């Protein structure tokens, strides 16, 4: 269902930077029928620009649309932290069904390096009535997203059990929070005693280790 | 002005998903409604639409297996998608073209909130909520919302009262084919034992509502 | 429509009513279906200023406004390049519909005339619309389409009448060659009738002689209604309309 | 009608529209068919001043005003003798029709309540009319009959609300015992709805609880719509109406 | 003012104009200076709903509106507690000015009557204001203060006239005891005259007999203007206004 | 007058107010005293239709309308023969007063320009009137005479602006050679200002450059105020008004 | 809607401070203007005001040495404070009472931007700008704005383009009787030598504008 | 006739209910009591007027209550932006008996964050002229309360230092501090090791940042 190409597919820019997202097609757009959408995570897309250059009322002047025929451009003159979203162009080539959306462009904010706040949570005594145990390591508010979390149980390196999930970049401070969850059976959780997560990040001079003793 | 998508959250494969878009505090007589879908983590895809003159237009794909209609008396628009597969698992949106076009995409001014439709042979399962108990200046505490199906799960704290410092992580799919999620919150290491902390978990697909008071 | 009666359900199948968004899709001009994908109207209805197409819909021949409405979207507005104001001239425009209309017994096109057609006095002509019933007097509910048989007047006769009780020099032309005159103090078109058709029976066929344009007041002494002469703009119309 | 939707063709068969002569027989008030020869309306619609009956007609239940009209003449206007203004009270009137209506499935009478009926909060009540959609906002064409479910409020509660943001002393009664309260900021009756019915379902039957009388604005904070309590005037109504 | 002429510069020094914010401080009611810190007006001008004082100013006696304006702020609005609507009664209000007026030859107070004063027909009475010249007919620029000599009619006589061509029962009182009647089809007060004074000469002194309140139309057959009987509310006025 | 302030008592002594009978002699247009027996106005104020002179009076320079009026009768209306509508052009007219005005310090004539005068951008020009303060917004009481400094724009530049957001062909002239452009989105003349003067300082003297004619809206984007170019009609004006 | 304070920033002692409150694009015919002052670091103090009826009201202090007036034809309000001392050095504000009171303070809806008035025998001196050179992940750099008089000084970076991480400190009065001030900014160490860092210093009292390029 | 605000300053966490009381001995004239919010370097903003009426656009978290002699400003759920000085102002008569309250400084309480300590040696440009100015920066920390010690060739300094704090950040709720050591070019050349020892709550042991006068 691909007829329009957005470039880049994803970009990272600092606050105040000029941002240019291009939308291109092989067939020419019907009647300036080219619009730009902004989609903030877990929200319906917002119409920013319509009919190539017309700005939706209320939308900041930092957003502008330009181009004609087969080549179009969305411009963000001075990128703001709130401007983090996926941007979609959408065009019409005829009036009877030849309309598509572009690939999308994930716009990411680039900010000063921030070190995470590491926390550890032992599995609840209630959860240990059922067959499983869940150790939770939290990494609170940092930049960049790229971090390494290591789960060491009785100093042995673990591979094939932990799962991590990242929050979407904050609209305000542009950071990220990450949760790494270690999953073992009740049999395996009682088999060992010291549980810890060795966090390697750019914002940390040396890897931060947070632990607990099963019993205390 | 508001647009609302309604319909079953879980559909078994080979079956037919049926959705309705309803338009509150406005009967859009001269307008057009189009249906758009968005696979999780993927981009926007056009399904089809109905014009100001009740004319249907369907995308390249679909066409054969899709039906869009209007019940002016009910202020409703329908979408019917036959022989569904896991490829149809997406967030379904209905949007308005203020020019009443039917086959447009470049000027979708009003949008619905979106409705998640999951195509699976799996049965609905309610979550088990576990406390992430607090152990200096900062105090972190949360809730582990383990093994539920399908998405979504809504997590609030103190019945909406606590919003600051709250981080409900995106759900991750486990080996089991079940979802697991964590909701954390940072509070002062003075407020503990004096303030009651309750995470309110709600799984609409299974009609489950769990309230879990977290303690040290 | 000043004077005249309510049109029968059968008559004038080419008659359209132009709408504008607001508390409702209100009527503001008329026009004619000249092709299953085209409407012929007055430029002053949709210009000279560029209009947002979101704010416009076309309604095909129905007896009363707003009761059985099915609003059609417009994809393009083509105003004659020579148009600025009605009195200057070139008060003609084309609307391209987003979808072609399914023609029938109640809804079909009007025939345009040959260039050779002059439309002289005596010609049985009719003007139709949902506009004002008199000066600053709107068509009351249930809003029936109205019709009036209007007498054709020669351009020089009409221009001479337009100079009576006016300071404008006799050598200064008011009624221009791209214009046509019809009406009297009892029978005339009015505001809201603009774009609509002036049709005359020529050898058993209805031909659109004119487009409702302007005039001083409505059915005023020595002020007949002025219509755009369709023959004058045939070449332009046919550059777009098949 | 402020808030609420367009009524189905079936519902509210007792609903009438009062018409005033002019460029057209325009709607100005509503009323209810309470007998094949009688209409129940608001006194402020037809008073306190004596009205010429030549200037009044009644229109029976139809979906849209003016499209399928059959105007009925009125032979007598009976305004409650205690009526001067809406806020004072006794805002009730009867219209005797010159001809009795042939009752059917679409056009029939509304049941009046017993005197013992109180109409307490919680009661499923509906108000219907062709009046204003909001403050100084007319019902747009095609003029559909509108309906809104309104919440019943107790007189003292309503009276207390009417005093909020008012200089009137708390001991000074605004909401009188011949009055009834219904509505909120989202659901209410408005100008043009007067005389119209407030009907409630009581043991599977629709009973006219009230007559659209007055209120400060339309769906305003702490200002519920005020209606004439039909129970209060039953003896008067039945002195004329069989 | 329906009928009557433009007032001389000298006459009616107690006359005030109430203003409302907008593209200009537009006139909307009249009133009278009854004390250097108090203006007497009709309650319907400023009620029953509570009003923001930011939206109100008082203008002292001047010949024309807007030409030589000096807008005075109001510090308090006191509406009679018994007031809801004009026809119900108690259509009286007091405005306390933020600053006292230094009274002169052109700007001074009106005398209130004793309680014993009845104001019977025959009394030479005058009503003044900047309101409507006829029904739905505004006072044209340059907005001169207008005056009209109006005939006083007894309450029962007036009440009987009000019932002529009305469905209202004869036993049902329209003109209430806190009200006063004055005018005919040629001489009357109108919308925009409200709160303004009805003054009568009683033993060589001008006393305010009434406050412009209501009436069906303006100078209509069998519909004399209805004014607030000032005697009725003397005790209330003097609870706030120094004797 | 859109934008600008209230004129001082001294300034614009040539400014007149045209009145129409009704509940009062209401203001409807302006004009300028160009001779003790003549007033220069726009044709659209008094035409193209023939007007009853009983329904018209002229009011000489005063600060506010209606407060100190002395209405002067008109004996003749002379509308340019080429006039039909403002957009077509020749929107100029002369009113002959029944009595000659006794000129003074507060009430005197405006100088007309030589034919050679072009009035190019940069010039310091002013437009004056008692008309609308914004689109469909009347001048509120006490009705002070208003003044606004407006920037002069060249005819082709102005014509090009008038085509922006218009279907009209670029080759189709909107601003005609008998017209002049002045104003922006903040400073402009409006309805009721018509017939009023556009005066510019040329070598220490105020010359009437233009006569308020028309425009799309009031102080609208790419829509400057269009005035009648007084130079264009000098020969016609002087056929009736004594040269001096 | 705007109120604007205008007047001399530096006044010699024993002299008279003359300020004007000008009221752009709004006629304030029925309104009142009051003058308020705020000594540096101290709180709000009422000077006096003029009513809707042009009546002046002056505070306990001041009464003797203060004069407030109106020029209706210019839409200006004046304040004249005679025999000034260093005790009068404050930020002068003019505010509107929408009730047109004159002696109110409880409903000052519109306010001016404030104008600093410094009462001193001292002469105006321009600042000397010095670079605070950067020195291993996120680097700090700034500008030392030394020995100037009177206040204020406005410091921007890269002509408005750099706003995040910028910290312009409050000025400190030195032994010399002049002011010293620093403006710092945190940037990634990686961006140094690739990014140009210029601090734009502006001292309006002396008509000084200095641009300094900070380098390692 | 003055007005007493209580407390003079307060610190509260985000989401906390904040109550500032304004009280007088004489009773307020006609509900003539308003509340102002003054953010640093800005004109006061009217939030509440006539005791309880909220200025349009002002968030619903701001409410006003009280009568006569005792009044209260309430911030139901304190936000980081709500950091400001709040002043009440009342009228007792119509001819000059009006004052402002002393004001209350509202400050946000956030988790303890340690500063980023930096040191800047005098510039060669400033060094060419008669003076030397050493700058210690403490970046984005909480609480405000920190100790900076200047050490010259490992010797405690007194008198030649002046520090200045930024106003609390509207978004992250932290402070930044600059300590400046002013020395004569003659004395700056007399020493080699310059250090600023920083003692904060958020630091486990005092952080020392120095430079050897030579590179
Ligand atoms: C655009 C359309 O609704 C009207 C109707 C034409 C009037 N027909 C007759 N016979 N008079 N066209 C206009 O309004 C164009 N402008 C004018 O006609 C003006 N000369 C008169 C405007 C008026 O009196 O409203
Ligand atoms: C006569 C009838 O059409 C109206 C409608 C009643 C208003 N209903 C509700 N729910 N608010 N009745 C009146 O207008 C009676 N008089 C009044 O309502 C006046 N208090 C205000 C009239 C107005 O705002 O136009
Ligand atoms: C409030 C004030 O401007 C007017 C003036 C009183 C009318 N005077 C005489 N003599 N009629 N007061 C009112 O308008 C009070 N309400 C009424 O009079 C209503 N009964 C009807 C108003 C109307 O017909 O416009
Ligand atoms: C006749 C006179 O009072 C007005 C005022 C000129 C308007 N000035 C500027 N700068 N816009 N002249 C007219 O009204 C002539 N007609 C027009 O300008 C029309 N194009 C539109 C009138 C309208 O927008 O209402
Ligand atoms: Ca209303
Ligand atoms: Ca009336
Ligand atoms: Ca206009």
């Amino acid at each position: 269902d691909i007829q329009m190409t957005q470039s880049p597919s994803s970009l990272s820019a600092s606050v105040g930077d000029r941002v240019t997202i291009t939308c291109q097609s092989i067939k020419s757009v019907y009647n300036n029928r080219l619009g730009w959408y902004q989609q903030k995570p877990g929200k319906a897309p917002k119409l920013l620009i319509y009919e190539t250059s017309i700005l939706t009322s209320g939308v900041p002047s930092r957003f502008s649309g330009s181009g004609s025929g087969t080549d179009f451009t969305l411009t963000i003159s001075s990128l703001q932290p709130e401007d983090f979203a996926t941007y979609y162009c959408a065009g019409g080539f005829d009036r009877s069904g030849d309309t598509t959306f572009g690939q999308g462009t994930k716009v990411e904010i680039k900010r000063t390096v921030a070190a995470p706040s590491v926390f550890i949570f032992p599995p609840s005594d209630e959860q240990l009535k059922s067959g499983t145990a869940s150790v939770v390591c939290l990494l609170n508010n940092f930049y960049p997203r790229e971090a390494k979390v290591q789960w060491k149980v009785d100093n042995a390196l673990q591979s094939g059990n932990s799962q991590e999930s990242v929050t979407e970049q904050d609209s305000k401070d542009s950071t990220y929070s990450l949760s790494s969850t270690l999953t073992l059976s009740k049999a395996d959780y009682e088999k060992h005693k010291v549980y810890a997560c060795e966090v390697t990040h750019q914002g940390l001079s040396s890897p931060v280790t947070k632990s607990f003793n099963r019993g205390e | 002005v508001q647009l609302v998508e309604s319909g079953p959250g879980l559909v078994k494969p080979s079956e037919t998903l049926s959705l309705t878009c309803t338009v509150s505090r406005f009967s859009l007589i001269g307008y057009a409604i189009t249906w758009i879908r968005q696979p999780p983590g993927k981009g926007l895809e056009w399904i089809g639409g109905i014009s100001s003159a009740a004319t249907t237009f369907y995308s390249s794909w679909a066409k054969s297996r899709v039906t869009i209609s209007v019940d002016t008396s009910k202020n409703q628009f329908s979408l019917k998608l036959s022989s569904v597969t896991a490829a149809d698992t997406a967030v379904y949106y209905c949007a308005r073209d203020p020019r009443g076009y039917g086959a447009a995409l470049d000027r979708l001014d009003l949008w619905g909130q979106g409705t998640l439709v999951t195509v699976s042979s799996a049965s609905t399962k309610g979550p088990s909520v576990f406390p992430l108990a607090p152990s200096g200046g900062t105090a972190a505490l949360g809730c582990l919302v383990k093994d539920y199906f399908p998405e979504p799960v809504t997590v609030s704290w103190n019945s909406g009262a606590l919003t600051s410092g709250v981080h409900t992580f995106p759900a991750v799919l486990q080996s089991s084919g079940l979802y697991s999620l964590s909701s954390v919150v940072t509070v002062p290491s003075s407020s503990l034992g004096t303030q009651t902390y309750i995470c309110n978990v709600n799984h609409k697909p299974s009609n489950t509502k769990v309230d879990k008071k977290v303690e040290p | 429509i000043v004077g005249g009666q309510e049109a029968p359900r059968s008559k004038w199948p080419w008659q359209v009513s132009l709408r504008v968004h607001g508390p409702y899709w209100m009527h503001f001009c008329g026009g004619s279906l000249i092709h299953p994908q085209w409407v012929l109207t007055a430029a002053h209805c949709v210009g000279p200023d560029v209009k947002d197409l979101a704010a416009l819909r076309v309604q095909l021949r129905e007896q009363h406004l707003y009761y059985q409405d099915q609003l059609l979207p417009v994809s393009r507005i083509i105003v004659h390049p020579q148009f600025y104001t009605a009195q200057i001239g070139a008060d003609i425009a084309l609307l391209e519909l987003e979808e072609p209309v399914n023609v029938s017994s109640h809804v079909h096109t009007v025939t345009l005339p040959p260039a050779s057609e002059t439309f002289p006095p005596g010609m049985p002509c009719w003007v139709t619309g949902w506009g004002d019933v008199d000066n600053d007097e709107r068509l009351p509910p249930p809003f029936p389409l109205k019709q009036v048989k209007v007498p054709i007047m020669e351009n020089h006769i009409c221009d001479a009448k337009y100079h009576l009780g006016a300071y404008t020099g006799d050598d200064v032309r008011i009624v221009r060659d791209d214009m046509l005159c019809a009406g009297n103090t009892r029978r005339d078109s009015c505001q809201g009738d603009s774009g609509g058709p002036l049709v005359c029976k020529v050898n058993g066929t209805w031909l659109q002689a004119g487009v409702v344009s302007w005039g001083e007041g409505c059915a005023q002494p020595n002020r007949p209604g002025i219509y755009t002469r369709v023959t004058y703009y045939l070449d332009w119309i046919h550059h777009y309309v098949p």
